[PDB]
């Protein structure tokens, strides 16, 4: 925000405004992604007091009321995933409110079948719901109930192996730590590019203004603005194309939340 | 006395008509609701220009004298008005502060019932008057009503103004340099205005460039805590450096054996050097000489020698010659000044000044020398030289410019200078383990991030002065003019008031009620306008609902709404191409030739945008052309009650349907739009073909040719395709027709009531218009060039400098056009994902029935009717939604002869006294039979199985 | 004010001090003739891809 520079950045026209708007667009697109994925529920369906879901133990994936009130597996996930004009704006749905919203999606997905995508959440016992799942793979639901206690132990064991897999192996969260690392690399690159000379006499703008009169400093600062602006456009363009991978992933996730969560899908693999 | 301006004193900024469209401007304006001074004459200041008004009825006020002196001492302006005539003077006045009234030369010029209102300023030497007349009926206040002031004087007089006095109650206020918004109406008159810098509402109005702004959150500007004070710090040394020796030495070096003196531990006033006439040159190479006094130096070295005038020019970075090859040489990214002067009287007599790596020196030898008689010519003469080489701030400071120094006030935001490191920040104590040689430390950004204080030698952390965006919460100008501000991230201590985890919230009122979101704020906070004030609260994530779950509790729906959940998809951009050379150059010759230096960019931009243009025809065709024929409708409309009459073509209409026409109504150079390969008329035939197929033949026209089927028989497919067994159509047929027809009614009303229904397309038309407007506005951007009007470069500069400035303007426009094409490409991926999604909805959800839950609209899906819309499509998704339910008791299976029966389709339920099979999605209770059910195994493996009886449909035939 | 275009005499009422008019974004859409004070709408001279 140095006045000797900002008067020169205004000569570069709508670039700076449209970059603020593009990143604001991205930021609102993230809250949008988050609502279009998670906010597919119009009421917080709240978990029942008793938990007799036939034997399927959700205590690892439901919230723990002692704790932000995340689930146990979300705390594994929150452990395993890891200022110079930059900002982070908080998610409107906070990591806490998302724990409630995912607890609603999950509490619907437990208590109410696929119905809460279409209607109100219509309760259906979780054992009853798995017949409405086995028929969706062309398996007759007698193959569920004549295996009910077995499938409970299989699901519970698989949830065991998930806690073990996640707790053992940080690279199980490959894509998330990869996206966090990509943003961090992009930001630290964008920051290192604050130091890159671009053929100006300095890495630091305040040195230029400490050293030069504002008839010569113009030329050095113009090179540094041009380089920084090019790096900021390069950053934002990477962030937009990355945001297209994120938003493809968000609509893919929203689709999996519509079809794999709020429903079932006959789309093999 | 003091009085309210309300909105008075706006004037026409430009001689530009605009028809019913809104201009954002920046000028000396009277601020809104500013305290206008009231008067009953005195001399006054003029400040940044004036707003004036006289209430009138008997013609008492007759103008002003302005100036720097407001009378004939110096810069002064007699300015008299008498109805239709005006008189102006500048040469020294005969009268004093006014004349009497009824009861060396240069320049002059000639040209209650009512309010006469005026604005006065000088810009670029042009003195201005803007003026207005209106009727009134009150003396003691200015009107709460709007009318702009119109120009009558515009003279390049060059006289500045700082004082004035009135000639003759009346009113005065002072203008401020402000952004404003103006409402030019359909006749090009200004009919309303906004002072953007009045308040959060006005900052929102200028952000949207709109006199009405919707309910929402708007990033109006950025907030930074300002520096409270200036801190200046240097080592507390009072010693003064020996420049009075160095620049006056008895003999300077012979250049082959050039002298070096280290200079240290002092103050050094470089202005004594710079302001001295003693120096013939004073060129500087990493500093400008004014700034030397604002810096402190880790080392200073006076390299010094005498050299001949023909070789003084060798003493610079990049140079070569008899000195600069071997005798004495500088690093090509040296920092310092080179100081030299003709020294005939300080070296000629003589021949003693002998001559031969960067700052290398050698004395091995038959070495040459300069001859210096006092008779030498100007290039032949001796010149004395000093190079002040400067070390850099990466080390302990040692020689300082002659500045003050200050107290070290921490935890305030301050400007700070440490040893010549300028900046702004909050200084604090720190825990950092600085090693005894380090002066300061750095962030990954290379910016300083800790400093040793040069007086105490203690270690300070440096932090940024607190900052964030200024998001504004407006209830919609429709509902209120009460507004609240989120200062993003910042704690309220630096800024009714409240603290969010997303920053400090001002003017809003905290609420404990779990209301739904209405405007989002951040970190779970939302606002709404309620009984009134802007409340802000932790949002409810909608209402809470303890679902009535148990191991045996099921809610079968007893009834449905059919519904017409409109879903709206962009399907093209607005097909654009750009003549790269008309955009970059306006076809102007010199620019058209300079663009050839860049090679293939014009072509790959045209190839990108031709890729886009063909992709849009291809999207439009891959969406709509999913049928190989125009299927066309029957004359009769015997659809078993289902009333498409608003969605089928109107034969009196282009031949759009009515709902397509509501949609088409509500949605609203070098660049060219290129027309779509399918015209709006062809599109309407094709959406009619799709729709007429979807009505008369259903999904089948996707596979073969259209196979006709009665419409009441098509819905009886779609009902089976949601597991709602098809008699649930017919046994409600006219009631379903009424729900559909009524819902189609509500769609016309919904679309008529709000543009928020038509969201995505009206957004995309605005994104295209915004991108194309940005690309057009960028033709007016400078990019560092002397002009954005290219002809005003070419008509004005020497051709070398013209090509330099134009190469910058081309580089700018080309980077901007690449940014635009990259925007169009990225947006074309967004739109093409939407187009392939639309094509997929048209493939699965029109030409079929998608089982993809919540893919079609928001229910169980029956069918959808496409409707054309500008640059997009609308799907009238006829989603089934269950909408009444009862509590019932259930079991996964039911026993009989120890065998367990299970439902073939649907689920077992009881009302409490009798057990039934029911289809999954509508309460059709059926007596349980072998026909509804299949046996498996035995009961014991199943949790929650119940006893019953099951009906064998053969038993009446055995009984008979 | 300069350019290349097709000039049509036009019905728009500019105010007595307005010399020019502008489109939605900057483009100088019309002018007053500084000889006989009628208003001319400046249509772009036709151009397009061959
Ligand atoms: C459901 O899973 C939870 C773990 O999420 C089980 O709780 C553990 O129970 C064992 C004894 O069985 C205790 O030693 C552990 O300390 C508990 N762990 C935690 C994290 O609380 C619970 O017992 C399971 N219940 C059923 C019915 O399977
Ligand atoms: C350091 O040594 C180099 C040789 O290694 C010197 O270079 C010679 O300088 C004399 C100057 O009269 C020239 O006539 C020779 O032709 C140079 N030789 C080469 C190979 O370039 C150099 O001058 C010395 N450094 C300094 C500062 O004098
Ligand atoms: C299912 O709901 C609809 C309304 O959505 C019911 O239709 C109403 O029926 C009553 C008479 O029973 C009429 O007075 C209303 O005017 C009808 N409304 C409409 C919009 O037609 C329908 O009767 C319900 N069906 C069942 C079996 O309960
Ligand atoms: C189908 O709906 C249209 C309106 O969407 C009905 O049009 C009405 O027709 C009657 C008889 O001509 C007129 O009295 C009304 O004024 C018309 N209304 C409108 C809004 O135009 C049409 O009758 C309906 N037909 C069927 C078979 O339901
Ligand atoms: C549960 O549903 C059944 C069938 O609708 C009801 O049983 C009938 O009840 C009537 C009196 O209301 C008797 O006259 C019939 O003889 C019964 N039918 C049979 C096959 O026995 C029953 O009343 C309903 N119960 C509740 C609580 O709604
Ligand atoms: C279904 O009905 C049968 C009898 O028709 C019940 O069987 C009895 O179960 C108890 C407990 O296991 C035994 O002590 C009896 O000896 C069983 N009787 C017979 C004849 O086998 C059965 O428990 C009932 N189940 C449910 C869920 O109601
Ligand atoms: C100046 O204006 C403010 C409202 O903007 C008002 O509170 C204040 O009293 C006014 N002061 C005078 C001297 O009129
Ligand atoms: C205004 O006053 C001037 C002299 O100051 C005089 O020449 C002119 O005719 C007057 N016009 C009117 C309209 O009174
Ligand atoms: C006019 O200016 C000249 C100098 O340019 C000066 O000698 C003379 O006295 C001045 N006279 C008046 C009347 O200003
Ligand atoms: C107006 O001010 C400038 C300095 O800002 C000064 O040079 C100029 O002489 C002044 N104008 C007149 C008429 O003296
Ligand atoms: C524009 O002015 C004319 C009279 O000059 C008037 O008839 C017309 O109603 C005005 N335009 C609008 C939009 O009111
Ligand atoms: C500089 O500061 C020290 C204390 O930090 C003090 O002893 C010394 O006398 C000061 N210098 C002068 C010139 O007084
Ligand atoms: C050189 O000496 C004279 C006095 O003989 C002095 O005025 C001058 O300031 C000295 N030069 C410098 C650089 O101070
Ligand atoms: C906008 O004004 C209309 C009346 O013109 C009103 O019905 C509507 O409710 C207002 N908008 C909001 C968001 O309240
Ligand atoms: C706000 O700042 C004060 C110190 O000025 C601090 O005590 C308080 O803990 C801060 N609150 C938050 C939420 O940061
Ligand atoms: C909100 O509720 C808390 C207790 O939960 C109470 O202390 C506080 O005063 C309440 N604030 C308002 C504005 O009602
Ligand atoms: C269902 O019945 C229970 C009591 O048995 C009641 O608490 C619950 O609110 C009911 N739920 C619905 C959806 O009617
Ligand atoms: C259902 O819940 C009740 C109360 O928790 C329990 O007594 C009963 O045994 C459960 N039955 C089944 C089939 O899970």
């Amino acid at each position: 925000d140095s006045t000797e520079c900002s008067n020169l950045l205004l000569q570069y026209g709508s670039f700076c405004t449209q970059l603020n708007r593009a990143l604001t667009g991205i930021a609102v697109e993230q809250d949008k992604n988050t609502q279009e994925v998670f906010a597919q529920v119009k009421q917080i369906y709240k978990t029942p007091p008793i938990k007799d879901f036939g034997g399927f133990n959700f205590s690892q994936i439901l919230p723990d009321p002692s704790k932000s009130k995340r689930s146990f597996i979300e705390d594994l996930l929150f452990n395993k995933v890891t200022f110079n004009g930059l900002t982070v704006l908080p998610p409107l749905l906070t990591d806490e409110m998302i724990a409630q919203y995912t607890s609603a999606l999950l509490a619907g997905t437990i208590t109410s079948g696929w119905t809460f995508g279409a209607g109100a959440a219509l309760q259906i016992p979780f054992a009853m719901q798995m017949a409405y799942r086995f028929n969706g793979i062309g398996v007759t639901q007698n193959v569920l109930y004549e295996n009910q206690k077995l499938i409970a132990n299989q699901f519970n064991s698989a949830i065991g192996k998930i806690q073990d897999s996640l707790s053992s192996t940080a690279s199980a969260l490959g894509k998330l730590q990869d996206v966090v690392n990509q943003n961090a690399q992009a930001l630290n690159t964008l920051v290192k590019q604050l130091s890159s000379n671009f053929g100006a006499i300095s890495s630091v703008l305040n040195d230029i203004l400490s050293r030069l009169d504002k008839v010569e400093a113009e030329v050095q600062i113009d090179r540094l603005i041009t380089g920084r602006l090019q790096s900021l456009q390069t950053y934002v363009t990477q962030q937009l194309i990355r945001a297209a991978e994120i938003r493809a992933s968000a609509n893919l996730a929203a689709t999996k939340m519509s079809e794999c969560v709020l429903g079932q899908s006959k789309r093999v693999d | 006395a003091y009085t309210n301006s309300f909105t008075r004193g706006v004037y026409y900024p430009d001689k530009v008509f605009r028809s019913s469209v809104l201009h954002s401007t920046q000028d000396l304006f009277l601020p809104f609701f500013s305290n206008v001074t009231w008067f009953h004459n005195p001399v006054l200041p003029f400040n940044d220009g004036v707003y004036f008004a006289s209430t009138e009825k008997s013609n008492i006020i007759r103008g002003w004298i302005f100036g720097t002196t407001l009378d004939s001492k110096t810069q002064s302006l007699l300015i008299v008005n008498n109805a239709t005539n005006v008189v102006i003077k500048v040469c020294e006045f005969q009268f004093c502060n006014d004349p009497f009234l009824g009861v060396n030369c240069t320049f002059e010029y000639v040209s209650f019932k009512n309010l006469r209102e005026f604005v006065f300023k000088n810009i670029d030497g042009y003195f201005k008057i803007y003026s207005k007349h209106t009727p009134i009926n009150l003396v003691r206040d200015l009107p709460q009503g709007f009318s702009a002031l119109e120009p009558l004087v515009d003279l390049p007089i060059g006289i500045n103004i700082t004082r004035f006095q009135t000639l003759l109650a009346y009113y005065v206020g002072y203008l401020q340099p402000r952004t404003f918004l103006l409402k030019y109406n359909e006749n090009g008159t200004i009919t309303d205005a906004v002072d953007c810098a009045l308040d959060p509402l006005s900052e929102t109005k200028c952000t949207l460039k709109s006199f009405t702004v919707e309910k929402g959150i708007y990033q109006t500007s950025n907030f930074r805590v300002q520096p409270t004070e200036s801190i200046v710090r240097f080592p507390n040394i009072t010693n003064l450096c020996p420049f009075g020796e160095v620049f006056n030495a008895t003999r300077f070096a012979s250049v082959y054996a050039w002298n070096r003196k280290r200079i240290s531990n002092c103050v050094a006033d470089y202005s004594v050097l710079y302001n001295s006439a003693s120096f013939s040159t004073f060129k500087c190479y990493g500093v400008s000489p004014t700034k030397l006094n604002d810096l402190c130096f880790t080392n200073v070295y006076a390299d010094s020698f005498v050299i001949r005038g023909d070789e003084v020019r060798q003493i610079a970075p990049g140079q070569t010659g008899k000195i600069a090859d071997y005798n004495y040489k500088l690093p090509d990214d040296f920092t310092g000044c080179v100081i030299a002067w003709n020294s005939n009287n300080l070296d000629s007599k003589n021949y003693n000044y002998l001559y031969r790596k960067p700052f290398e020196r050698d004395i091995s030898t038959p070495l040459q020398s300069y001859g210096f008689q006092p008779t030498n010519g100007v290039g032949y003469q001796p010149y004395r030289v000093v190079v002040l080489s400067f070390e850099l701030l990466h080390a302990p400071a040692t020689v300082c410019g002659p500045k003050k120094s200050t107290n070290l006030v921490k935890n305030k935001c301050v400007n700070f200078n440490f040893n010549g490191l300028t900046g702004t920040g909050v200084l604090t104590e720190s825990n950092k383990k600085f090693l005894p040689f380090q002066q300061f430390g750095r962030d990954i950004a290379d910016t300083t991030d800790a400093v040793r204080d040069p007086q105490t030698l203690e270690i300070l952390d440096i932090t940024p002065c607190s900052f964030g965006g200024v998001s504004v919460i407006t209830p919609g100008t429709n509902t209120s003019n009460q507004v609240a501000v989120l200062y993003q991230g910042v704690n309220c201590t630096e800024v009714n008031v409240f603290q969010t985890r997303a920053g400090c919230l001002i003017g809003a009122e905290h609420v404990n009620n779990s209301y739904e979101c209405d405007i989002p704020i951040g970190a779970g906070i939302c606002a709404s306008y309620q009984t009134q004030s802007i409340i802000a609260y932790t949002m409810s994530l909608g209402a809470e609902n303890s679902v009535a779950y148990s191991n045996n509790s099921i809610a079968i729906p007893t009834n449905f709404t059919i519904s017409v959940t409109t879903e709206i998809l962009p399907v093209s951009m607005t097909k654009t191409s750009v003549d790269c050379t008309m955009y970059i150059c306006g076809d102007s010759t010199e620019c058209s030739n300079l663009l050839l230096q860049y090679g293939s960019f014009c072509t790959q931009l045209n190839r990108a945008l031709t890729g886009i243009a063909v992709e849009q025809d291809k999207n439009t065709q891959e969406v709509f052309a999913q049928v190989k024929q125009i299927y066309k409708t029957p004359p009769i409309k015997d659809f078993g009650g289902f009333n498409f009459s608003q969605i089928l073509p109107d034969p009196s209409k282009s031949k759009r349907s009515f709902i397509e026409d509501l949609l088409f109504n509500k949605v609203t150079n070098g660049l060219t739009v290129l027309p779509p390969l399918l015209t709006d008329e062809m599109i309407a035939q094709y959406t009619s073909a799709l729709l007429a197929g979807t009505i008369t033949s259903g999904w089948t026209f996707g596979a073969g040719a259209a196979l006709q089927i009665p419409f009441a028989m098509q819905m009886a497919y779609r009902f089976n395709g949601i597991g709602v067994t098809q008699n649930v159509l017919y046994e409600n047929q006219k009631l379903i027709a009424n729900q559909f027809n009524s819902a189609i009614g509500k769609i016309q009303d919904s679309l008529s009531s709000t543009a928020s229904a038509l969201g995505k397309l009206q957004d995309v038309v605005n994104q295209n218009a915004q991108a194309l407007n940005t690309l057009v506005k960028q033709l007016s951007s400078n990019f560092g060039a002397i002009s954005s009007v290219l002809n005003d470069i070419l008509s004005r500069l020497d051709k070398v400098e013209a090509e330099v400035q134009i190469d910058r303007l081309i580089t700018g426009r080309l980077q901007s056009l690449q940014t635009y094409v990259t925007q169009q490409l990225i947006r074309a991926a967004e739109i093409r994902a939407s187009a392939n999604l639309a094509a997929t909805k048209m493939s699965e959800c029109v030409l079929g029935q998608s089982k993809r839950v919540d893919f079609c609209g928001k229910g169980y899906h029956l069918m959808s009717f496409p409707q054309s819309a500008p640059h997009g499509v609308v799907f009238l998704h006829v989603t089934y939604v269950p909408a009444q339910e009862k509590n019932f008791t259930t079991a996964p299976a039911i026993c009989h002869d120890g065998k367990a029966h299970f439902p073939r389709e649907g689920v077992f339920v009881s009302n409490g006294t009798h057990w039934f099979v029911t289809q999954r999605n509508f309460y059709e209770p059926q007596i349980i039979t072998t026909d509804n059910t299949f046996v498996s195994g035995n009961c014991d493996v199943v949790i929650g199985i119940v006893n019953n009886t099951v009906y064998d449909p053969l038993q009446p035939e055995l009984d008979s």
